[PDB]
């Protein structure tokens, strides 16, 4: 299950 | 104030070359720097703080769930005593863990939420509150496992009630809030059913909105509504 | 000695949980104190070693190519002025790059190498110096550069000389050692011809040796080989 | 041009 991966901006 | 010599909009400057270099404790450490002169952020400096901060607790969880992995396997019948390494060190990778989320959430309560007054800033930093709150919950195991579960509900219900109230459905903050928030269901408070109405919910109500927005911001929700899409796929 | 309190076997596992981890500046801060131990290291404790060092500064190698080519970039006809910052960030990661080279060097000469009397290990430390000080090259501009090359050459030429005469062509050491020689001459050398013969005779000599491995031993030599292979390739 | 990779024991 994934979140928001949000490691790029 | 390790930053504190440094010019803010030179903190700023070398966050972003820390992202293109793929330094994300050098971006985190700027950021943190750029936070720490005072001054609210913009929407672009919120993306760049929790872009760095996400990558450095992302490197740690991997790290903790391998080094978990193996000690869980060493507790097991029939396992030989390989010493006490592996918890040791897994204690380490935790601890470092715990340090980068409080100082995350340092920074949310000194000062970022209480000067954050628009809804797109409050939200994003609400957000915030609650993942970093999740990420103590996944290696909490104590005393305080329920309060730190209670303290990533609570940041994520108050930014849903904002987001409810002040934002459209298609809004992507609302969206991967509400991602988020499904995810701390299913995996931290043993809520499967509220994961999936809550994304469930969202998707569609996004969905019905679509027809309002331009090519770009139709690109833009569509993407966070896959990844609401791919949980209920895997949880369904 | 900042890793003195903990117990060399202990050390060495917490390495290779490290490796696992993917957490590359632990694993070589846990093999510096194993080496600062002072006994001699085992084939599989030198391929730590280098395991950990060769991942710390290739991502600091990496991370100098990448603020190395904004800055070139800034510095050309009809670019807007950026600042200090981009030069003070590629300044600093230079210095960490050179910090983790001068460490790793220290190592070698405090006292891995002079303990190192079979070929394998003296080879393997003579290789590593000729890495660390070709990464020391790459970044070099001043009054050292020359010098810094010609110890670069220097180790690798020892190391070389030595290979010939105790190990089989086929060697993994041995190959990989001649790759990096041939690199060297041509990245840093300005030798391209003699990058080019290196790698042509040294695959030519493995090709008439595999015959005598086992199946095991050919994958391993041949995996090298290709990598011979792909840099003629890429030179021709 | 490729050096050893030699990142992975
Ligand atoms: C919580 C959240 C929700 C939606 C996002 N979104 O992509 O719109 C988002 O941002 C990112 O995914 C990264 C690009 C900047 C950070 C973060
Ligand atoms: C200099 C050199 C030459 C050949 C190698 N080889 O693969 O045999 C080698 O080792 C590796 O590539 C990594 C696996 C352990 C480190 C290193
Ligand atoms: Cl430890
Ligand atoms: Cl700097």
């Amino acid at each position: 299950a994934g979140s928001i991966p949000g490691r790029r901006s | 104030g390790a930053m504190g010599s440094m010019e803010r909009a030179s903190l700023i400057q070398k966050a972003k070359l820390a992202e293109q270099a793929e330094r994300y404790e050098d971006m985190a450490a700027f950021m943190k720097g750029a936070v720490e002169k005072g001054e609210e952020l913009s929407c672009e400096e919120r993306n760049l703080l929790s872009v760095a901060y996400k990558n450095v607790v992302g490197g740690q969880r991997a790290a903790w769930r391998v080094l978990s992995s193996i000690e869980q396997k060493s507790n097991e019948e029939g396992s030989e005593e390989k010493g006490p390494e592996v918890r040791e060190y897994r204690e380490k990778v935790e601890t470092e863990l715990q340090g980068v989320c409080d100082t995350v959430l340092g920074l949310l309560d000194s000062h970022l939420i209480k000067e954050a007054g628009d809804a797109e800033s409050r939200v994003f930093y609400l957000k915030m509150k609650g993942d970093y709150y999740r990420y103590l919950a996944e290696v909490a195991t104590g005393d305080d496992k329920k309060r730190i579960i209670d303290s990533a509900r609570s940041a994520y219900q108050e930014a849903m009630d904002i987001s409810k109230k002040e934002m459209p459905p298609t809004n992507p903050i609302r969206l991967g809030l509400a991602l988020n928030f499904s995810v701390f269901h299913y995996e931290i408070a043993n809520s499967p059913e509220e994961a999936i109405s809550l994304a469930k919910t969202t998707f569609d109500e996004a969905m019905a909105d679509l027809h309002t927005l331009s090519e770009d911001s139709y690109k833009d929700s569509t993407l966070i509504m896959q990844l609401l899409r791919d949980n209920l796929t895997l949880w369904t």
